[PDB]
């Protein structure tokens, strides 16, 4: 009567804390993905894993090995029989997408006067055809974060280049600008695609002014 | 009454289970675990690919110490080594031994293919065991290369040889009697299984006549 | 009756739920589980050993998402120098005391006699306070060889450091000779650490020991 | 404080037990899940299938520790033929009202115009209160076809019998001319019965249609 | 304080009522065995799957297919190179061991005069070697449970026989009695070990006087 | 006093624990379900061996119209069937079609083998696919089979041939140009996949040369 069930309650009510501290943990789960983590390694590890190819040529995939000429690789149309380009994973675009935010930290050998320091490499447009994979035209906007006397500027300028799905390389160059300020070049493998060493870089000279690694910012 | 308050303690439960169902979903959309059987295959990977201390034909102990013994002394039938790391499993596997494992890659003949690179493949005929036996096989198997895609042709060579535990390696010639047979040696030491670096050799001079790096099939 | 059949409802329901809920609670812990961090972080380790490296042999890394390096000497002043905080997360000193370790040789130029075996009791070991980075070790190493004549006994004491970041620990030579022990951690996993006895100025190796902790 | 540390201990650990329980009540589970039970006996029909059978092809075959064979028409008397008590556990009637059978057909020599489809809808079934074994009914056999001149349709009703161990529902011939029809089960599993057509004195088949239940 | 854990024991409570009933789902689980289903169909249609092979002749394993002479092929010593025989799974001489009693019902065509019956074959003893094998030598006690005028009697001959590895086969012959009751033979393959097919038969004709199902019946 | 009941509380609750696992141990003694994945088995090994209604080279739709179509007239590259059965996996399926399965048995010669029946091994080469293709290859294999135990020989002839849907049966010849090649004829219907009746053939006559009961290797 009212005992058994007036007391059947205590132990409904526990349920109702359990059952919430349990989205506490689904929240804590969400945050490691195993799945995530072995990616990392694996990515980290294929890091460590030298072209036995010749450069700008392509490797395929598991069934041969042959290398191909990167333009003629990157048709847009099957370069090869298999062919390791068509399947889905690579061409997949949306990794790949721009529009993304990217910072981190510029050491510099001090070509330019000013002390270590951010950079904040952020895509501005992308055209290609409708397709199209190969060649990615793109502008952007390099800022830096570094202080002059009186407080923290921002010296950003215009950028306008291109990424090279084979090259994994990105690279961008100053618009007209009075400042031109040197050209940003940034390569993908880490092996995250996320994440990409780059390296300001003169065009004429085409040595390397600084080393700065980068890591695309949440977008939100 | 008695019949009231619990129409409503029903549904307190049937609230609870929709709150649950409303996460075990939630739970479905984030993935599975992928399968420790993962991580084993990166520290295996990984673990296959730096030296080992021994100058030729000696190899580790597989346990705990280092220590180097020469390659020979397999078997007494008994413990060469004073670990016994041999008695493991992973010594006297059977994947390891198994027959009728084939290799396969590009062929790109420096040598004689006037074509492109063709597809190698070096497969195990058959393979002496005995019993106990934790070593290694003494082997005999098949490398066959197309001539062409165009041809649909293919040459099929027969071959004897062995395979060097402390190598790593597979060396096989032909079996006879062609008097040009051709040979192949296979490099294991990814520290994989399944991958090696193998070059179709002059079963004479062991001069490589073409290379391909190969995986299983 | 009309009481009963209501009251029996509620219980077989409160536990229909209450193992949706742990079923979660697993699968959660499951992401979390921690054999499954350190063999992953194991696999990382792997990695930071290949490559020419962004920190120094002298200079620790100190991460991650964006690197940094600072000295070895540099860490664990106790000003940060992490962002990241390493220097100061790190919650456990790799190195306890009392703690006794027995060596297998496997290349021993070294010695005459060569051991079979070694073992390697720690004595005491104290930090100062000021100092994380280097904590001071006292360690008798016992040996039992057997010479040609008779047997002999062996249970030689030295001092020694055990070093942050390294997990290296340094046995400085018992001897006047200046064979010294040099032992270099994977640390926790394992305990296990390799041990060459070098001399001590040289730093040559002439004496390689795997050394397992003694439970 | 000395109470609130007491109080905890206990709730923690009632769950800890009310999971190995629930646990093991799904091991136990697995083993008499109906799903397995009917998936694993329907192998077994299979091979009662295989073979010059045990019973007639009148007679029914009790079981199966030890056969015995008796009547079809024999079981289901209401006396128990059977030890084992066949002719009363079978709990279930395959034969329920209501149904609707949708027929594809697929070998049509019976029929001119040989139809795509044949629906056989049961009006009414009654079961003698003393007979189980078998059990009367009243169905209407619908058909759309198509004629050359016009489109024509029909629904013949017919009379008609299950027989209880048989599973075999003989539908007596709505015609004068004698074509019958005559669907052997599976039965529940599956409601599903291939429907042979046939001259009812002579059991010619002539046509073959296999019913589907129609939900 | 005297509330949260003088009630937090209707909770315990609950668990002993559970765990205790869930000691008798546990107890109803031993009794359906999966794996053991499984097996009475693998049985059952592996029943279903004649010779090849010539009679009196030994069929290999799945490697080769090729035919063996039967005595030739239990030597004791392995027959043959794999060897089928030598891999344990048959040889096990647990299931095979006599000293089984089996029952069943005997149907008559009626050489005997009386109405149908039951049978009950018990081993008495069983020699062989110490290995042995391929044929095992053994006495057993036949007996009947049939009506007389007047109550039920009981008709025990005692026999003497061969069970045979490869015939699967036990014959069970009178030994010197008055009453020389006819021969019993069974055979094995039912698919179970435990069940057999029976007939009563003489010697001299070889002919089936009747059919007899046997099962083992529990030791316990 | 509080501290005290609960001293006993706690043990009731040890004592539940082990009350429990006094019985998840007695459930481990007791087997573990065997691997659905096993009547599934069943229902295969048996399904494969009864008539179906059709004379030659008609075949049935895949689902649960029994009916019967001319085995040609696949594909259409549609459904040639009204069920569409055919565009169930079952039917369109990547092992069924899947190169270089491999069958062998023990090839006993009514004809040629003097010698103690040896083993045989059809193994398939290459086999054409294209996209879509739910249907069967055309395709090009190996027959071998040894010499002797002694003479550790063997001899492997290249095949050519396709295989009947219809018929379930495997039909190999010599591809070329030996003129003398021998071929070979594998029959399914177990309804098995692995297991087959295969007859070395003479690939004029298609006249029995030997026969062996084939297992997928």
């Amino acid at each position: 009567l009212d005992p058994r069930l007036g007391a059947n309650a205590f132990l409904i009510i526990r349920l109702d804390r359990i059952i919430e501290k349990l989205r506490t943990k689904l929240d804590e789960a969400e945050k490691i993905d195993p799945e995530h983590f072995v990616s990392e390694i694996d990515a980290r590890v294929t890091k460590i894993e030298g072209t036995h190819c010749e450069k700008r040529t392509f490797q395929c995939g598991g069934n041969e090995q042959e290398c191909i000429s990167d333009l003629l690789v990157c048709d847009g149309h099957k370069d090869c029989h298999n062919a390791h380009d068509e399947d889905p994973d690579v061409c997949d675009t949306s990794v790949v997408k721009a529009g993304n935010v990217f910072s981190g930290t510029s050491t510099w050998h001090g070509c330019l006067a000013r002390e270590d320091h951010v950079t904040r490499i952020t895509i501005t447009a992308s055209k290609r055809r409708k397709f199209f994979t190969a060649r990615i035209w793109l502008r952007a906007l390099v800022e830096s974060e570094l202080e002059r006397h009186g407080e923290n500027v921002t010296s950003s300028f215009n950028a306008k280049g291109y990424y090279n799905f084979a090259s994994r390389r990105l690279i961008l160059l100053p618009t007209d600008d009075h400042d031109d300020h040197l050209a940003v070049v940034c390569s993908f493998n880490r092996g995250d695609n996320e994440r990409a060493e780059c390296h300001r870089v003169t065009e004429a000279t085409l040595h390397q002014c600084a080393d700065l690694f980068v890591t695309l910012e949440e977008h939100d | 009454r008695f019949q009231y308050l619990v129409k409503n303690q029903n549904l307190h439960i049937d609230y609870l289970a929709k709150k649950l169902h409303d996460i075990e979903e939630e739970y479905n959309k984030l993935t599975h675990d992928v399968d420790k059987k993962t991580i084993r295959q990166l520290k295996a990977r990984i673990s296959n690919l730096e030296e080992h201390h021994c100058d030729e034909h000696e190899s580790e102990c597989r346990g705990d110490v280092p220590e180097c013994i020469h390659d020979l002394l397999f078997c007494d039938g008994e413990k060469d080594c004073r670990d016994g790391s041999d008695e493991d499993p992973e010594t006297c596997s059977l994947n390891i031994t198994h027959v009728g494992s084939s290799y396969t890659g590009l062929a790109t003949w420096t040598s004689c293919e006037d074509l492109n690179p063709d597809h190698a493949i070096v497969t195990i005929t058959a393979a002496h065991r005995k019993s106990f036996f934790p070593n290694r096989v003494w082997l005999r198997a098949t490398l066959s290369y197309e001539l062409d895609e165009h041809d649909h042709t293919v040459s099929t060579t027969q071959l004897r040889g062995f395979y060097n535990f402390g190598k790593r390696e597979l060396l096989l010639a032909p079996l006879k009697g062609q008097s040009e047979g051709y040979g192949v040696i296979c490099d294991f030491n990814l520290g994989d299984d399944d991958h090696a670096d193998c070059k179709i050799v002059v079963p004479s001079s062991l001069f490589v006549c073409a290379h391909f790096n190969a995986q299983r099939y | 009756q009309s009481h009963d059949e209501i009251i029996d409802k509620l219980i077989e329901r409160t536990n229909k739920i209450t193992t949706s809920i742990s079923h979660v609670e697993s699968l959660l812990d499951d992401r979390l589980d921690p054999k499954r961090i350190r063999k992953a972080g194991s696999l990382r380790h792997r990695v930071e050993e290949l490559e020419d490296p962004s920190c120094d042999e002298h200079e620790h890394q100190c991460g991650g998402d964006d690197p940094q390096c600072i000295s070895k000497l540099f860490v664990c002043d106790g000003h940060n120098d992490c962002r990241n905080g390493e220097d100061e997360k790190d919650c456990t000193l790799p190195t306890k005391a009392g703690d006794k370790f027995i060596g297998d040789v496997c290349f021993d130029h070294c010695t005459k006699r060569r051991p079979e075996h070694m073992t390697l009791a720690f004595e005491s070991s104290s930090i100062a306070a000021f100092f994380t980075p280097i904590a001071d070790l006292h360690v008798h190493i016992e040996i039992e060889s057997e010479t040609d004549e008779d047997e002999s006994e062996v249970s030689m004491p030295a001092d020694g450091e055990y070093s942050f970041a390294d997990h290296r620990l340094t046995i400085h030579p018992p001897e006047e000779d200046g064979l010294g022990l040099v032992g270099e951690f994977d640390g926790y996993n394992f305990d296990r650490f390799v041990g060459h006895i070098v001399h001590e100025l040289s730093e040559e190796v002439c004496a390689e020991f795997i050394f397992h902790r003694k439970k």
